[PDB]
RNA sequence: AUUAGGGAUCGGACGGCGUUUAUUUUUGACCCGUUCGGCACCUUACGAUAAAUCAAAA
């Protein structure tokens, strides 16, 4: 269940009120792919 | 009373008699008092201190008369820390022991400082208006309450 | 990616460092542990342990030799020597329980120790003469200690006064410098190895970067992915800082945030230091001054620094009204770094 | 919608209000 | 002055003992005061120091 | 460039540290005609004169 | 807008300040060695390990 | 008035969490609240606390507390029911803890698993 | 559980570098600092939520 680094960026940049869900994202057992873009638009990221 | 006199119990009985006679010009709790109880264990290394267990109305008898009294007791008697205390046989009894230990100063605060694990410490902070002649007695008082109760409480003037 | 990874304790790991040879060290409330990361096959199990001394709050390690010290919360610090000690030497203020957050080994004068205590109070120590040396009590609490890696008598403390205080060991009569730079209370300090710079890492979303001699903000740093910075320390070039967050991140940032490093050309460094010198000459005029001090700042933080300024202005107003309409008028106005200390104690 | 709401009952401050219907439903999910 | 004195209180005892430790430490700080003064009132400081240069005199 | 403003530096320092002309003074201020408590002090001093 | 608003704190007098600056570091008006010696920085940090100082220097 | 001085304290606790204050002042205090602070410091949401008498409590915190809450009807629960209550309260089964008064005293669901006891759910923290 | 304080508002009560009552002590008027209590502004919400209601529908 992979998480693009853009998505991880979006869920940190969201307010502290989602910190639990951000932790759940932050979990280490699930792989990650970097990206090459500018500025954290997750939808563009996934569709690419 | 309750005691058969020991080697220094008879000494303090004779001492209250020699405070009755051949001295002041002050006698209120001297004559109606007898041998009641006492205990002597060392405080720290080498240093020692005496606790004198006292009947419960003679506590307020002493609170009428304790000025100059512990002073003469220390300067004639063995040159160690003299301290009066009540004679009792839970928590409120412990607080009574505390407030009777610290006789000239009223306590103000009881801080039960907890630690990062399950350990706790007790501290009592005293009054500011008397601070001078209490610090070199603080270690003594704390060793007394530890040896009498087993609980480690530290005494402070807060800063 | 990672070099080497293992779990270490149950509770939150309060402390960590490396040994002067290669091994690394972990304090948490469960205890003190020692692993070796750069083993050629990896092991997860530690190779040294301790569990005695209560909750261990922090570590401090020797500049050169194999000494380390563990600050506990029992009002006690205790020092081990590697390969030749088991429980170490237990030193404290001889009648003291109040907790010891951190401790930094000096690297100017080795074999010297300072630590903070929760009586709003600091204690200087020595290792030759195994005893505390001095205890200063200030107005409100202090959070993490440091001494300067060039100026030996100069120390700095990070304080719940929201303040970085530069003290000097020989003379605790006045604060040498007051850095009144925050809204929330500072979580960390680290001296640059140049001895000329300083990271002050807030609880709030703000690093502020500093020289030794301003008294105010040279730099503010943040980004909103990092709510509450905790451990804020320099690298060995004194160019690049590290920033361990609350949001689960290690960040690699720069000091003097506009200097693009590498290997320049001669005319390039000419132009850069030309800019430096020119700005040095004219660093006071309104125009260049405001375009100089105009950073950008997150909203709650800026609202709060306006709050702080208004409230402290009212506080100073009440103080001066009390002075002018009290008998304090016929006295000397004490300066603020004099006012900085409450009391000092031996 | 707030993540930090558990899926059982209504909260007023830190008072999470649960009905006996909800608690009996938990018992039914156990059974 | 071979006379032994009255054993003073432990508080004042440790006070003067750690005061002596403080005087020792202050001596060991005065042994650098001049160098810190140099690097303060000096012209141009340099880093890294060639004294911790791991290849110093080769 | 970079020289000091005299009036502004006087305001800065102030905010930091904090018989023959009076006749033309009255003749100039007799046309205002604010009651002017400073002119009250000036009138009492001209009366003592 | 270009006139000096506050006297910079290290200085003391108007003539001190305004006759102190008085001179351009810039290249068109002074020599090249003048340029180098004026524009060199107060600290010079070269590249590598800056460990704290070991021995006294001064 | 709110008779649960427990919940009033915890209201102040989550208020300090939301406001970023690193301390509190629980003006009326009691031992069950003290036991709750002991377990919250057992697993480290809170730095360190103490109690003063005339009684109030000061508690220095981190920020790693997210929420504390009380179970108002003070419900009974058993072991498989403990597992179901755990999953129906918490976000994920390896985060946070619930607060269970057992006959062995007060403990979390993890300690309740270690010691194999049932009891009453009164609150929780994550 | 507070907002977040500040500006003022007066009811006490406390203090004082001081002016005027005061021929000098009371005491009173002006000014300041402390303290509770409240009518209310404004900002920030600490959030809201059914919005036009908000320092309360937080
Ligand atoms: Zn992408």
């Amino acid at each position: 269940i992979i998480i693009t680094s853009c998505v991880m960026a979006e869920l940190e940049k969201l307010g502290p009120r989602y910190r639990v869900a951000l932790m759940i994202a932050r979990d280490e057992r699930w792989q990650r792919l970097t990206c090459d873009h500018k500025g954290t638009y997750a939808d563009d990221c996934i569709v690419d | 009373s309750r005691q058969n006199p020991s080697d220094l119990e008879r000494a303090i009985a004779g001492a209250l008699y020699d405070l009755e006679t051949n001295t002041a010009d002050l006698k209120a709790a001297l004559r109606p008092l007898q041998f009641v109880s006492a205990r002597e264990i060392e405080v720290g290394h080498g240093k020692k201190a005496i606790v004198i267990f006292v009947p419960v109305p003679a506590l307020q008898g002493f609170h009428r008369v304790q000025q100059r009294l512990t002073r003469e007791l220390e300067k004639k008697f063995s040159d160690r820390h003299v301290l009066i205390l009540a004679a009792r046989r839970l928590t409120a009894v412990h607080d009574a022991i505390l407030t009777d230990l610290v006789y000239p100063v009223e306590i103000v605060g009881k801080r039960l400082r907890t630690k990062e694990d399950g350990s706790k410490v007790l501290k009592v902070i005293l009054d500011e208006k008397e601070r001078g002649g209490v610090d070199y007695r603080l270690d003594t008082y704390s060793e007394v309450y530890r040896r009498l109760t087993g609980r480690n409480v530290t005494f402070e003037f807060p800063q | 990616e990672e070099t080497w990874r293992v779990a270490a304790h149950n509770n939150i790991v309060k402390g960590l460092t490396f040994t002067n040879d290669k091994k690394l060290l972990s304090c948490a409330t469960d205890g003190i542990k020692l692993w070796d990361p750069y083993a050629s096959p990896s092991n997860t199990t530690p190779i040294a342990t301790w569990q005695e001394g209560g909750p261990y709050t922090s570590l401090s390690f020797h500049r050169s030799a194999n000494t380390f010290a563990a600050s506990s919360g029992q009002g006690c610090i205790r020092i081990w020597d590697l390969e030749h000690s088991t429980a170490g030497q237990a030193i404290q203020w001889p009648s003291f329980v109040d907790t010891i957050t951190d401790v930094c080994f000096n690297q100017v004068e080795t074999s010297v120790i300072g630590s903070v205590a929760t009586d709003r109070s600091i204690i200087l120590f020595d290792l030759r003469t195994n005893m505390p040396v001095i205890k200063t009590v200030l107005h409100f609490a202090c959070n993490r200690i440091v001494f300067n890696p060039m100026e030996a008598m100069n120390l700095a403390v990070a304080s719940e006064d929201h303040n970085i205080y530069i003290f000097d060991a020989r003379n605790f009569d006045k604060a040498l410098n007051i850095q009144k730079g925050h809204v929330a209370a500072v979580m960390d300090v680290e001296f640059s190895p140049t001895g000329e710079e300083l990271v002050s890492g807030s609880y709030d979303r703000t690093i502020r970067l500093w020289r030794r001699d301003a008294g105010h903000s040279r730099d503010v740093y943040h980004t909103k992915r990092m709510q509450r910075v905790f451990r804020t320390m320099w690298t060995m070039d004194s160019k690049y800082i590290l920033t361990g967050s609350d949001d689960g991140n290690v960040r690699l940032w720069r000091a003097n945030a506009s200097e693009r490093s590498g290997v320049k050309a001669t005319r390039q460094r000419q132009a850069l230091e030309y800019n430096n010198a020119l700005l040095d000459r004219y660093g006071h005029l309104p125009e260049i001054r405001r375009i100089r001090r105009h950073r950008h700042l997150p909203k709650v933080v800026k609202k709060a620094t306006e709050i702080k300024r208004e409230e402290l202005a009212a506080i100073k107003r009440r103080e001066e009204n009390e002075r002018k309409h009290s008998n304090k008028k016929y006295e000397k106005r004490k300066s603020e770094r004099e006012k900085a200390v409450l009391v000092k104690q031996q | 919608r707030p993540v930090d709401l558990p899926a059982v009952g209504r909260m007023r401050g830190a008072e999470l209000r649960i009905s006996a219907k909800e608690a009996a439903a938990i018992a039914r999910e156990v059974r | 002055s071979k006379k032994l004195e009255v054993p003073l209180a432990k508080r004042q005892q440790d006070r003067l003992m750690r005061e002596a430790a403080y005087k020792k430490t202050n001596e060991t700080l005065d042994r650098w005061i001049e160098t810190v003064k140099h690097n303060r009132r000096a012209e141009h400081l340099v880093f890294p120091l060639a004294q911790n240069a791991h290849d110093r005199g080769l | 460039i970079g020289n000091l403003d005299l009036r502004s530096e006087k305001q800065r320092q102030a905010e930091r540290d904090l018989n023959t002309a009076l006749k033309k003074y009255l003749r100039k201020q007799r046309k205002k005609n604010i009651i002017d408590e400073k002119r009250l002090k000036a009138e009492e001093l001209y009366r003592q004169m | 807008k270009y006139l000096a608003t506050g006297l910079p704190h290290p200085f003391e007098s108007q003539q001190q300040y305004e006759r102190s600056l008085r001179l351009p570091v810039g290249p068109e008006w002074m020599t090249k060695e003048t340029f180098q010696d004026a524009t060199k920085p107060r600290v010079i940090i070269k590249q590598g390990i800056i460990a704290p100082m070991s021995k006294p220097m001064y | 008035v709110r008779t649960s001085v427990l919940h009033d304290a915890l209201n102040s606790i989550n208020n300090a969490e939301k406001m970023g204050k690193r301390q509190v002042m629980i003006r009326p205090s009691s031992k069950v609240i003290v036991k709750f602070l002991q377990v919250m410091q057992r697993h480290g949401y809170i730095g360190e606390f103490e109690e003063v008498d005339n009684g109030k409590i000061v508690v220095q915190l981190n920020g790693r507390l997210n929420k504390c809450g009380v179970i108002s009807p003070r419900y009974n629960v058993r072991l498989a029911e403990l597992e179901k209550w755990v999953t129906k309260l918490l976000p994920a089964r390896q985060f946070g803890y619930v607060i269970l008064t057992t006959s062995a005293g007060i403990m979390d669901h993890e300690e309740a698993r270690r010691k194999h006891v049932a009891g009453k759910i009164i609150g929780f923290f994550y």
